[PDB]
């Protein structure tokens, strides 16, 4: 019995490593990219206005 | 040999003939459809966008300026409002300059196509897009950025659409 | 001509579970022509998922 | 008129499919391998090509290399059957 409950909880334990892995990859992946757009939308948002009033 | 369209204004068949030489085997031998045109059906983008919702495969983009140079896009997805960045790495960018070049992806990021309610664009990395423009489909911007690692694909950095297309493959 | 695709875990480094099957199958017996086959580092979802893909 | 460009597209068109179809090989190859071993991705995957008249020996030596894992076998297995036409 014993061995099998070890594999569960190993399997178990190393699902829940990766899952937390790929997570934090996705949510920094997001951020990068938000960051991406944000700034790229602010800066070109001002910079149009700033064409037309000079 | 060159393909079949069913009308045409922006592109001669010199154009015809380069671009068709390099658009992906997912649509070669497909006759082109004017999804939407500046010309035939006024200038908006939010007309761009309600041309392009009812499409379901890949698009052409094809930019004149008013100084006269012939650019654009070819893009694996239609121009749609995205909440983030979409498309896959058989988009490219491409001018006549008066040679045609073509800018595939550099494999450093996925940031292909980005719409918004007042903007459309392609490609990022920092603050830069390959190609941007505004609302009204009157002033754009191009510079290079790292998803394609493109040139200025205008004349200028900053530019004034003269008239543009979308092409569908259907 | 059929391919046979196979799959089996590292002994400890992936190329000496490649070195053991190759001198199996290709060198000593000639029983094959075999190569490794390349697989990317794909995104695993979770084991719910998994036994759903299947 | 029709049948040259219906030749073309057919050949574009199977080489589209044909990449599509070894593309999921890898994906079953993956996921199953991930299912049967250790979730610390480590497998090894291998391509072979069997010669003619040799296939129970080459069953029996690849069962001799992988029996201590443990139709099924103690590895990830699947054919690819490259004769199209019949």
């Amino acid at each position: 019995s014993d061995a099998d409950v070890q594999k569960q909880i190993k399997h178990m334990m190393a699902f829940i490593e990766q899952e937390a892995n790929e997570k934090a990859e996705e949510i920094d992946a997001k951020a990068e990219e938000e960051f991406n757009i944000e700034k790229g939308r602010l800066v070109q948002t001002q910079r149009l206005k700033i064409m037309e009033y000079y | 040999l060159p393909i079949l369209q069913s009308h045409s204004a922006l592109l001669e068949n010199m154009h015809i003939e380069q671009l068709a030489r390099r658009l992906p085997a997912r649509v070669q031998g497909y006759p082109w459809r004017l999804a939407y045109s500046t010309l035939e059906h006024g200038t908006s983008l939010k007309t761009l966008y309600r041309k392009s919702a009812s499409l379901d495969s890949p698009v052409l983009l094809v930019i004149k300026d008013m100084d006269n140079q012939i650019f654009g896009a070819y893009a694996t997805h239609p121009f749609r409002f995205s909440d983030h960045y979409y498309g896959t790495g058989e988009t490219f960018l491409y001018t006549f300059s008066p040679n045609f070049k073509v800018f595939k992806w550099s494999g450093e990021n996925s940031y292909f196509i980005n719409g918004d309610i007042s903007s459309l664009e392609l490609g990022g990395g920092g603050g830069r897009f390959g190609l941007w423009l505004d609302a009204d489909l009157y002033h754009g911007r191009s510079n290079s950025c790292s998803t394609f690692n493109n040139d200025i694909l205008s004349k200028k950095e900053d530019f004034i659409v003269q008239d543009l297309e979308v092409w569908t493959f259907e | 001509t059929e391919f046979w695709l196979i799959s089996a875990p590292g002994e400890k480094t992936c190329q000496q579970t490649w070195e053991k099957l190759h001198a199996a199958t290709t060198k000593n017996n000639n029983l094959a022509v075999s190569s490794k086959f390349n697989i990317p580092d794909l995104k695993v979802g979770t084991l719910d998922v998994l036994v759903g893909l299947s | 008129k029709q049948f040259g460009p219906l030749v073309r597209w057919l050949k574009v068109n199977f080489s589209e499919a044909f990449i599509a179809w070894i593309h999921i090989k890898a994906l079953r190859v993956f996921v199953e391998s991930v299912l049967r071993y250790g979730l610390p991705v480590n497998f090894q995957a291998m391509l072979l090509q069997p010669n003619k008249k040799s296939v129970k020996k080459l069953r029996e030596v690849l069962h001799e290399l992988y029996k201590h894992l443990d139709e099924y076998y103690p590895y990830v297995y699947y054919k690819i059957d490259c004769n199209l036409l019949e």
